[PDB]
């Protein structure tokens, strides 16, 4: 229903990798912020 | 870590090069062998191993180790520095508590 | 996430005859979790422009054949920004791609071309090809940016 | 004979006025780390070959 | 944000900095992000931000009202600190704004 | 013999030796490729004892040394990487001995 | 190839880079006691004795006057357990709240005096405890870095040791991290070594105050002015620094 996602010509269709949204990105982001600090405290007195 | 331990030596051995000045009634009969073996026995074995490659075939005396020691050069470290001023403010005796 | 056409990098002529990819070893390789989870940290650090910036990780046990450094070379500075408005990335990882870039550029493995060195000891100092070419523009300075995009 | 303070018999309004010391402490909500093993992490790169 | 990175002052929104290794700049390289349907509560969210901002309004308030009491009567609060009266205004809200 | 095997540049990472080798007239920044790397490089000395060689009625080995001159040439690249870009440390010798 | 350096060189390497990793500093609460008190039967009067010179009169051998080594090794060991004793570092400090000030805890200051206060009389307890009462602490910078600064007690040649240190861990954050970090930059470009910045890019970077017992520019100087050290120069790079091929 968007103009911008019609596809006229095969030069941008190709295969489906991943999907990823907003809910999973988010505790992503939170969990390797947390764990970098957690594995700095843990390799260094 | 090696250059720090190296300073460190060359540290001990100027400050205590003077004892047998200032002290003439305890240091009558003295070399100064006696502190250079002093110092060595207290110093890690990983430096001296490694000087001792190069020493175990090359000839060296006490005027080789006066001149190293009176060269001005040293690696500043933590360690270093706490042992100058540790022997600074050991410069007066009476604050080891012994006395005449 | 879409990958590109296959046909974009080969045409087969007849049944036989294909023509052959440059980094055809790089496309036939398949992700583990973590390069995905890399994957997934630089787009969202792309999407965000100055809330997340990148840096390099180094796994001694990782083990990978050299070509890969320096196509990321090449990749990275097309891909980030260090522009004067905002950047993506932190001066140590711009340094780690101007190298990766130098040792790239001066990797020739076919017939090779004149190159002038300059008087300073920087990557990307010098001039190539027939046509001397200046490289210094592609070191990275975040006051204009001129080696990335911006 | 010594010439140093070891034994004094103070008043009870002589007890801090030992306090000339200036102490520096750093604040308990940040931290305090040793990255001397730290300047040894790094990897060697590898030459390409046939 | 850029000018301070530059000359390494003090920063009151920190950049968050994640690692990445060599292969996955190809891997990303060769991938297009492709939106399909918009967020569940994309149509919600500025009820939230309103709720939020309305419990932080009044939280302000409260602390800014007990911020005096120190002043007003010094005989009672001798050993006060605005963590104390910090404490006693988060112990008496609701939860989901603490935890935002 | 009309080279130039020794060169100074840029400051080193250790000031004590600044020194860059250069056998062959070769320069070690650049990577090769030990497949096709030495197809059309010669220096002095080996077309000099091409050319003699030549004239003294020895064909057989002018065109084999002609031949493995590429081999000659990858090998010496190698050495010169070796030396300039692994053996740096404070204990390569300093500039003012290696010159005498 | 699927079926090197001589061991003892293996084993002194291997020795010096168990050294690395000594620790001389501590990191304690409080600091230890320099003056105590005896009390006796009075009310009005105590002795006030430094436990420094207590302390130090046991260490070591005594003094003859016909063993040289054992006169030196009693003065390093003397001279190593001054150094030993007086490097500390302070964190988290006990702390009370008086009149919107902070006053530092009794526990904290340099002198144990918990014995004289019950034979104490009213009068003095209540100027004991005023006088207790103004310890105000102040806040400093160190490095654009928020610190305690306050007023106590200790004894003259430990106190030389610790702010010796206090000075070297201010210079340290103020510029020598930066360099160290520069050169090793530097050194990885020439000898293509990729070197980490992990340890000083997480999100608690703006409030740590960084330690570092070895500064990386070492001056080579220092190496070679050993008496006739060449060979040992020679051989100690090559069993760092040599590769193995076919």
């Amino acid at each position: 229903q968007r103009p911008e996602r019609i596809k006229t010509t095969p030069y941008l269709e190709g295969d489906v990798l991943s999907s990823d949204s907003g809910p999973l990105l988010s505790v992503f982001a939170l969990q390797e912020i947390m764990q970098k600090v957690r594995q700095v405290q843990a390799d260094y007195m | 870590v090696y250059a720090s331990e190296l300073s460190v030596m060359k540290v001990d051995m100027r400050h205590l090069s003077l004892m047998q000045r200032r002290f003439p009634d305890v240091l009558i009969q003295a070399r100064p062998s006696h502190f250079w073996k002093a110092v060595l026995n207290d110093s890690p074995e990983a430096v001296k191993a490694v000087m001792n490659l190069s020493h175990s075939h090359n000839f060296i005396n006490i005027r080789d180790m006066m001149r190293w020691v009176m060269l001005p050069s040293l690696q500043p470290s933590l360690k270093l520095a706490l042992e100058e001023e540790a022997w600074a403010a050991a410069n007066d005796f009476e604050d080891l508590m012994l006395t005449d | 996430y879409i990958a590109p056409n296959p046909r974009i990098s080969s045409i087969t002529l007849t049944q036989r005859i294909t023509t052959t990819g440059p980094f055809a070893i790089l496309t036939g390789s398949t992700p583990t979790a973590q390069q995905l989870n890399d994957v997934r940290k630089i787009y969202l650090a792309l999407m965000f422009p100055g809330q997340i910036i990148l840096d390099l990780k180094i796994d001694p046990g990782e083990r990978m054949d050299p070509a890969v450094r320096m196509v990321a070379g090449v990749v990275g500075h097309l891909l980030f920004t260090a522009g004067g408005r905002f950047t993506n990335l932190t001066q140590n990882m711009a340094r780690q791609l101007d190298i990766a870039l130098n040792d790239y550029l001066l990797y020739m493995y076919n017939t090779r071309v004149q190159v002038n060195y300059g008087p300073t000891g920087e990557p990307l100092d010098f001039q190539i090809g027939r046509n001397q070419y200046d490289c210094n523009v592609f070191r990275a300075d975040f006051a204009t940016g001129t080696g990335y995009n911006g | 004979f010594i010439n140093k303070r070891i034994v004094e018999r103070v008043r009870v309004g002589q007890i801090l006025a030992v306090l000339n010391r200036r102490f520096v402490a750093y604040k308990g909500k940040m931290r305090i780390m040793d990255i001397t093993q730290s300047l040894k992490m790094g990897t060697k790169l590898a030459a390409p070959t046939v | 944000l850029l000018p301070d990175l530059i000359a390494g002052a003090h920063q009151n929104a920190d950049p968050v900095v994640l690692d990445v290794s060599w292969i996955s700049l190809w891997f990303a390289f060769n991938r297009s992000f492709e939106p399909t349907h918009r967020n569940e509560m994309l149509e919600v969210a500025p009820l939230i931000e309103s709720v939020y901002a309305s419990e932080l309004s009044v939280m302000k308030v409260d602390m800014r009202h007990l911020s005096l009491m120190q002043r007003r009567f010094p005989d009672v609060l001798i050993q006060a600190r605005p963590s104390h009266f910090w404490k006693a205004v988060l112990n008496d809200s609701p939860e989901a704004v603490k935890a935002v | 013999w009309a080279t130039i095997d020794v060169e100074y540049r840029e400051p080193a990472p250790y000031v004590h030796a600044q020194r860059y080798i250069r056998y062959c007239g070769i320069d070690s920044r650049e990577l090769i490729n030990p497949t096709t790397y030495g197809i059309g490089m010669t220096y002095h000395c080996y077309n000099e004892m091409l050319r003699m060689l030549v004239a003294a009625g020895k064909d057989s080995e002018a065109a084999y040394f002609r031949s493995m001159l590429p081999f000659h040439m990858v090998r010496f690249a190698r050495i010169n990487q070796i030396i300039n870009e692994d053996l740096h440390s404070v204990f390569s010798l300093p500039d003012d001995m290696f010159n005498a | 190839t699927a079926t090197f350096t001589v061991p003892d060189v293996q084993k002194i390497l291997d020795d010096i880079k168990a050294l690395a990793a000594e620790q001389v500093y501590k990191i304690v609460k409080v600091p230890s006691i320099s003056f105590r008190h005896i009390v006796m039967q009075s009310r009005d009067r105590v002795l006030r004795v430094d436990t420094y010179y207590e302390e130090m009169s046991q260490v070591g051998d005594v003094i003859t006057e016909d063993e040289p080594e054992k006169f030196y090794s009693t003065i390093i060991k003397k001279v190593r357990f001054i150094r030993g004793k007086g490097s500390f570092i302070l964190h988290d400090i006990p702390t009370r709240d008086h009149r919107g000030m902070e006053v530092a805890e009794p526990e904290v200051l340099g002198v144990e005096f918990k014995n004289v206060l019950p034979v104490l009389t009213a009068e003095h307890r209540a100027m004991i405890q005023n006088a207790l009462d103004g310890s105000i602490i102040e806040n400093g910078n160190v490095a654009t870095r928020d610190v305690d600064v306050f007023i106590g007690a200790c004894s003259e040649p430990v106190y030389r040791i610790y702010n010796r240190l206090q000075g070297y861990i201010e210079a340290v954050q103020l510029q020598e991290l930066r360099n160290s970090i520069g050169w090793l930059e530097r050194l990885g470009h020439r000898k293509r070594i990729t070197y980490s910045q992990e340890v000083l890019t997480d999100f608690r970077r703006q409030d740590t105050i960084w330690v570092l017992a070895l500064q990386l520019p070492v001056n080579p100087q220092v190496v070679w002015d050993v008496p006739r050290s060449s060979i040992a120069n020679l051989i100690m790079n090559i069993a760092t620094c040599l590769p193995t091929g076919e």
